[PDB]
């Protein structure tokens, strides 16, 4: 399905009342969870999430538990150090959060990196897209640059984001084809929902869609339409696929005039629906 | 920090049909910090066997968690989804409409 | 695949 990306996702809270910060990752190919880590279950291993990362030996998920682990005492350490930077009570529970990646485009070669990190839900540092420098957003994080710099940080993620996050990416779409590179287009409907005597709902929806990447749109005689209508956050199903509607009110007897319009990878052409029952 | 007020949707993975089995779902999302506590509610009465994915984040940072049940829709059975986080003064409790 | 061996502190 074209264009994809590998992305891991970390969370680490500090429990000041007692014990080590509570660790949660996750990692994703496209909008697909493969493996988690939780600092609070039993295994204290990475866990696979998707099948086609279960066929992995044994080697692979020690080696790839050993990694997540040191990034939780990382997190722990900085957590400690964060504390310090901002002057803060050690009272308080704190979230520091980091995201990488890499995308390919459809011709599986690479595209771009990221790496970024936020405490307390707002940015801290982050990698520029050219992989050789970084944005630091307050005089805390202008210190953590400069280590980083003298340490050659940027460029061992480079290498890492250019080279083993696509080639792996890649052993990933072609081990999990028959879903990472399926896609499903949106099953689509109107519903009907009278108002009052003279007004009513018309309700577009998309329904069990994969990936979560949606457009959907109201047009009146062939115009775009925003006023008077309503578009809900794309959610999951639960099943791996994802939902979404949108909403417009209208003069009852002039339903016809509207048209909801969906855009999705799954679809060559854009579907477009009209009330006509 | 900065604390944000999380969003709620409740619906069923599945159109819902009175008497036939399904998956009633509360996806919470824009929320920080990550602590929150969602139930599942049937006739006002707090659902046992609830899972819910594993904690992630958006690009704001924000964070987002699924909370599914197995369930089966009738008539007159009221189901709904109640959420506690540092933002919100009392839970707040957001019902189950088949329509959304 | 993670990145390896860590990540550097802060
Ligand atoms: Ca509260």
């Amino acid at each position: 399905m074209g264009s994809h990306s590998m992305r891991y996702f970390f969370t680490s809270v500090s429990r000041p009342g007692r014990g080590e910060p509570r660790f949660i990752a996750v990692g994703y190919v496209d909008d697909t969870q493969f493996v988690r880590f939780d600092s609070d279950a039993a295994s204290q291993r990475m866990e696979p999430r998707a099948p086609w990362i279960e066929q992995e030996g044994p080697e692979y998920w020690d080696g790839e538990t050993r990694k997540v682990k040191a990034h939780s005492q990382t997190h722990r350490v900085d957590l400690g150090t964060l504390r310090g930077y901002y002057n803060q009570s050690e009272a308080g529970s704190h979230t520091v959060q980091r995201m990488y990646g890499c995308d390919v485009g459809s011709d599986w070669r690479f595209l771009r990196g990221y790496h970024q990190y936020a405490y307390d839900g707002k940015d801290y540092i982050a990698l520029k897209e050219d992989l050789r420098s970084w944005t630091a957003a307050d005089m805390a994080a202008q210190t953590t640059k400069h280590k980083w710099e003298a340490a050659h940080v940027a460029e061992q993620l480079r290498a890492y984001l250019e080279g083993t996050c696509v080639e792996w990416l890649r052993r990933y779409l072609e081990n999990g084809k028959e879903t990472l590179q399926r896609t499903d287009a949106p099953k689509t409907h109107m519903t009907h929902h009278a108002v009052s005597d003279h007004e009513a709902t018309l309700r577009c929806w998309a329904l069990s869609f994969y990936p979560a990447e949606i457009t959907l749109t109201w047009q009146r005689d062939g115009e775009d339409q925003t006023q008077d209508t309503e578009l809900v956050e794309t959610r999951p199903a639960g099943d791996g696929t994802f939902q979404k509607w949108a909403a417009v009110v209208v003069p009852s007897g002039q339903e016809q005039r509207y048209t909801c319009h969906v855009q999705h990878e799954g679809l060559p052409k854009p579907l477009t629906l009209r009330w006509e029952p | 920090m900065i604390q944000r007020t999380p969003k709620i949707q409740v619906y069923s993975r599945h159109p819902a049909e009175n008497g036939k089995s399904n998956f009633l779902n509360c996806y919470v999302s824009g929320f920080h910090p990550s602590d929150i506590e969602v139930d599942l509610l049937k006739n006002g009465e707090r659902i046992e066997k609830v899972e819910h994915s594993d904690l992630s984040f958006s690009k704001d940072w924000s964070f987002y968690l699924l909370y599914y049940t197995e369930f089966t829709p009738t008539e007159k059975d009221e189901y709904a989804c109640r959420v506690n986080h540092v933002t919100l003064s009392q839970p707040k409790i957001v019902k189950w409409d088949r329509d959304m | 695949r993670q990145f390896g061996p860590d990540f550097p502190t802060i």
